RNA sequence: CGUGAACCUUUACUAUAGCUUGGUAUUGAGAUUUGAUUAAUUAAUUAGGUUUCUAACUUAUAGAAAUAUGAGGAGAGUGCCAGGU
RNA sequence: UUUCCUGGGUAAAGGUCGUCUUCCCAGGGUUAGUCGGCCCCUAAGGCAAAGCUGAAAAGUGUAGUCGAUGGGAAACGGGUUAAUAUUCCCGUACCUCUUAUAGUUUCGAUGGAGUGACGCAUGAGGUUAACUACUGCUAGGCGAUGGUUGUCCUAGUUUAAGCAUUAAGGCGAUGAUCUUAAUAGGAAAAUCCGUUAAGAGAGCUAAGAUGUGAUGAUGAGUGCUAUUUAGGUAGCAUGAAAUGUAGGUAGUCAAGGUGCCAAGAAAUAGCUUCUAAGGUUAGGCUAUAAGGGACCGUACCGCAAACCGACACAGGUAGGUGGGAUGAAAAUUCUAAGGCGCGCGAGAGAAUCCACGUUAAGGAACUCUGCAAAAUACGUACGUAACUUCGGGAUAAGUACGACCUAAGCAAUUAGGUAGCAUAAAAAUGGUCCAAACGACUGUUUACCAAAAACACAGGUCUCUGCAAAUCUGUAAAGAGAAGUAUAGGGACUGACACCUGCCCGGUGCUAGUAAACGGCUAAGGUAGCCGGGUAAGUUCCGACGAAUGGUGUAACGAUUU
RNA sequence: UAAUAGAGGCGAUACCAGGGGAAGUGAACCAUCUAAGUACCCUGAGGAAAAGAAAUCAAAGAGAUUCCCUUAGUAGUGGCGA
C-alpha cells in the first residue's frame, strides 16, 4: 500500500529547509525556540541531502 | 455555414452534431508572430481559491492576439489573408495584411471572403468589415464590435452570430439596440465594425456526450438538493426534498427573479429600456 | 439522567457581516417657481422640484511620474449618524 | 549512505543452529572536456525596487529576477583490479576557446527578426539489431545399450562510434534558396517588415547500404605449470572458424503522408542575421600549430534481508533490454542465458480446522436466494426471432468439423488409408433464454461493513448580468470571472429519446403581476395517465398515486433487484 | 548619484511603554456583567522603563513624579444579581 511518507528530496529541502524557515516570521520563531531549547538539529538541512 | 450529423453507431453518437468548416480557409496554423501558448484557467484566482466553480481541464490551446481597436490604423487599406478557427472564442478570426506590412487579426464578419480590401476611419466606405466612428454610420445599419470608451476598443457585442441595430442619433449620443435587446446610448465618437458576425450556427450544435463537455473545459455541476445542509442551503435530501425553502444560490442569495444589478449605478443615465424576459 | 457538550434547522430570542434609505463632510458657482415662517404682493432666511457650467472630484488613451487630450459631474464614491432588510 | 572489497571474530542481534551474515572490529575502495548536474534559457510558480492598498505584522502587484519532469557544444569499442570505469589503459573520433602565424573586412546590445516551434487517430511503403531457415566452415564427440565415419551430433562462425562513398523515401516547380526598388519600424536598421512589379532559381532533408575504422580486439576451443571431491579451474599461450544467403520482428525513415476538430508550451537560450553609441587587427571569418578543461555526484542495493510499510513483513516499487518452442499475440505451458531452492527441523499421518481432487442412483428435492461449484469457451462454416430510434438486438438461439500418414491444394481445406474410450485430446479461452422493476447507456463516490435505483451526464426550461458586468473571496486595494462579451457568463430545476405537462395569486418569495417559484388541489377541491395464469401444492412474482421535488411508454445498455 | 552619521539582527521562555485583544469560568442557565486589559500577537527602546516640576489635589493648606504602610473592603458602582 502506498502510504504516508513518499520520500522526495526537493520537496524536503524546499518545504522544510533553513532558507524556507528564515523566509517568514513564524519560521524565525521556530529557529529561536529550537535554539533556546538547545536542539542538536535545527532544520532538515542538518541532514545533508543536497 | 452548416451542421454535420452523425449516424448512431454508438449510443453516444445518436445526438452529436458539429459544425461544418467549409466557410473557413482550412489547413491552417496560426501566424507564429501573433500567438502564444497559455495555461488553462480552471477558475482559480491569485489567492489560489476557486472563485468560479465548475471550470476544469479542457483541450490545450494557444492564444491569438486579436485587435478590437483598429483606431491607430485609420485610412490604411488592408487585405484579408485567411479565415481561421479560433479556440478562445466562438467567432472566427480574419487575418488582415496591411499595406505597410503589419498583420493583424480581427473578428471575421458574416460574408467576407479572402482577398477583400478593408479600411478603417471616418472616410471609409460603408462596407462590411470597415470600422468607422458611430457618427458616420447611417441610421438603419447593423454593426458589431462596439467601442465603449474612446481608445479602449470594442467592448460591446463580439460573439458569433450577433449584431446591433442603430436606431437614432442625438446630441453626443447614438441609440443602439444590443443583442440582449436593451436600447443603450453610445458616445458618438466610438468606433464600430459594420455587418453581423459570421459563424451563426455555433449555438445550433448538440454537444452529444459528457466527454465533449469535458473537452470544452467544463467540470460537472452538482445540484443543491444533492448536498448536505452544511454544504448548501438546499441540502437535507432525506428522500428527495426540493430544498424546503425558496430557491437560493449556494450563498443564500435568491435566484428565481431577484434583480442583482446595483440600484444606483453610474451608467443608469445611458440605459433607455432594459431587456425583456 | 446532567439547568452536559457539539452540530444542524426555523416566520425562537439577541447581535452582526453584507445590502439598502436619509442626513452631513468631501461639495462650487448659475437660472427658475413650489412653499413654509417672520414682519410690512414686497423684503430677510430656508427646505426642495426642474435645469446649466466646470475648477473639485472620477472614467478612457499615452507616460515611471508629472502632464496632456477626450467624456461624466458637484452627481457618484468614501467616512460619521440615523432608518429598513 | 558504507551496507561495497580483503582479513579476523561470535557479547547481543538473525524467529532455531552456525565456522556464516546487510553482525562486529581493522584495513582498503568511487579517477570524467564527451555521462548526470553545475552553466546559458524559459512552463506552472515564487520573490519583487516603484506604484497602490492596509492597526501593526502585511496584503496586491509592474519593471525585473529566480524557478525542470523541458529546450541547448562534444565518444565509441575492447582490456585491466580482491573490490571502481562512455572516468584508468589500448586502439580509434569529436566539440568548445587562449595566444600566435597567413588567405583576410565589416565587427560591435540585456535591442529587432527568423529559426528554435510541437496535437490526436491511422494505414501503407523503404532498410535493419536480436532471432530461425539452410549451406559452407571451425572445434569436439563419433556414444558402457539395438542402429549410428556421415545427408551424424554438439558448439561457434563475433566486432562499435566516427570518417569517406551514396540516397530508399518524403517535402519539392503552386516556389527553396537568392540577386534589387519602395519602407507608417519605434534604436533603425545593407536583416526582419514576406506586404508588391519582375525572373532569374530545385534543391532541402534522410534512415539505410558499402569501404575504412579493423593483419586490431574478441573468440567457442586447443595447447604447460599447480589444484582436485578423479569432476573442472587459477594464472598463461594461441586461434577471423562466411564481416554467407532466405525470412523478418523494433525501432527508424517519421516532428512523414493521409484525414479529423477538441485546432494542439515559452525562450531574454542555442543557431542565423541586423543596425546605434563606439571601432577600422580594434575586431571577425576561413585554416594550421601549440595547450585550456571548470566544480560536484561517480562504491553498492535499487521488484528487495540495503527504498517506503515499527520487522530480514505474503504490500507498494519509475524507465529502457523482453531468448527459444506453441500461438494471431508480451495469452497458456515448457525451456536457454542468468538468478534462486522463501533463515526452525525431524518422525508419525488420530480426530478435527483450512484449501482442493473423484463418484453409483437422483438432478435444486438444500437454501432467504442456482449462493458456491459444475459446465459452457477457440478456429473455420452453416444458420440466426420478437422488437426497434433501423444503428442494433447478435457470438442471439441452434448445428458440423479439427489427430497422424499419403495425395490434391498458394493456403484454408478436400479425398483416401490408418489409430484411439477420448482425436479446438494439456492449460488458457462466454452458460443461455423468457418476464418484470428502476436507471437512458461510458463513467464517478461512501480510503477501512453500502459500486447502488445515488451522483455525473447529453438535452430542455426559467431567471439574473451591457463589461471599471453580474457573481465570488477580501476592512480594502486587487484578482478571479476575463486579455471573455447575450449564439456570452452565473445560478436554480429537470434529465437520451417519444406522447403529454392541466387547475388555483389566498399565504409565503420575486418585480397588481409572476407557479418550468416555495406550495395547495375554500384562492382553487386533481385534468391526462396509472379474478386469471404459472406450480401436485405459490403471504413471492406476472396479467386485471399523479403530471418539470415530473406523469405515462421506450430500442440498446447493466459486476443492479425479482 | 556623492558625502559622512544612525539603524537591520540576536539575547532575558525577565522587566517597561504603545497598538490589537479573546475564550474556558462565576453569575449553579444565559444575553448585561465578571473573568480582563488576562493569556497571546505586534511595534519600540532602556538598564530600568514609563511618568515627572500643577490651567493640580481639594474645602485641608498644602505644593514635581514614582514606589510602600494606612485610610479600606471604605466612598460609590453593578439584569442593585453575582
Amino acid at each position: 500500500m502506498k502510504r504516508t511518507y513518499q520520500p522526495s528530496r526537493v520537496k524536503r529541502n524546499r518545504k522544510f529547509g533553513f532558507r524556507a524557515r528564515m523566509k517568514t516570521k513564524g519560521g524565525r520563531l521556530i529557529l529561536s525556540r529550537r535554539r533556546a531549547k538547545g536542539r542538536m538539529k535545527l532544520t532538515v538541512s542538518d541532514e545533508k541531502k543536497k | 455555414m452548416g451542421i454535420k450529423t452523425y449516424k448512431p453507431k454508438t449510443s453516444s453518437l445518436r445526438y452529436k452534431t458539429t459544425l461544418s468548416f467549409d466557410d473557413l480557409s482550412k489547413g491552417n496554423d496560426p501566424l507564429k508572430s501573433l500567438t502564444k501558448g497559455k495555461k488553462f484557467k480552471s477558475g482559480r484566482d491569485s489567492s489560489g481559491r476557486i472563485s468560479i466553480r465548475r471550470r476544469g481541464g479542457g483541450h490545450k490551446r494557444k492564444y491569438r492576439l486579436i485587435d478590437f481597436n483598429r483606431r491607430d490604423k485609420f485610412s490604411i487599406p488592408a487585405r484579408v489573408a485567411s479565415i481561421e478557427y479560433d479556440p478562445n472564442r466562438s467567432a472566427n478570426i480574419a487575418l488582415l495584411v496591411y499595406k505597410d506590412g503589419e498583420k493583424r487579426y480581427i473578428i471575421s464578419p458574416k460574408g467576407i471572403k479572402v482577398g477583400d480590401v478593408l479600411e478603417s476611419g471616418p472616410n471609409a466606405p460603408i462596407k462590411i468589415g470597415n470600422a468607422l466612428p458611430l457618427e458616420n454610420i447611417p441610421i438603419g445599419r447593423t454593426v458589431h464590435n462596439i467601442e465603449l470608451n474612446v481608445g479602449k476598443g470594442g467592448q460591446l457585442i463580439r460573439s458569433a452570430g450577433g449584431y446591433a441595430m442603430i436606431l437614432a442619433s442625438d446630441g453626443n449620443y447614438v441609440t443602439v439596440k444590443l443583442s440582449s435587446g436593451e436600447m443603450r446610448l453610445i458616445f458618438k465618437k466610438c468606433i464600430a465594425t459594420i455587418g453581423e458576425i459570421g459563424n451563426e450556427d455555433y449555438a445550433n450544435i448538440s454537444i452529444g456526450k459528457a466527454g465533449k463537455s469535458r473537452w470544452l473545459g467544463r467540470r460537472p455541476k452538482v445540484r443543491g438538493v444533492a448536498m448536505n445542509p452544511v454544504d448548501h442551503p438546499h441540502g437535507g435530501g432525506e428522500g428527495k426534498t426540493s430544498g424546503g425553502r425558496h430557491p437560493v444560490s449556494p450563498w443564500g442569495q435568491p435566484t428565481k427573479g431577484y434583480k442583482t444589478r446595483k440600484k444606483k449605478r453610474y451608467s443608469d443615465k445611458f440605459i433607455i429600456k432594459r431587456r425583456n424576459k
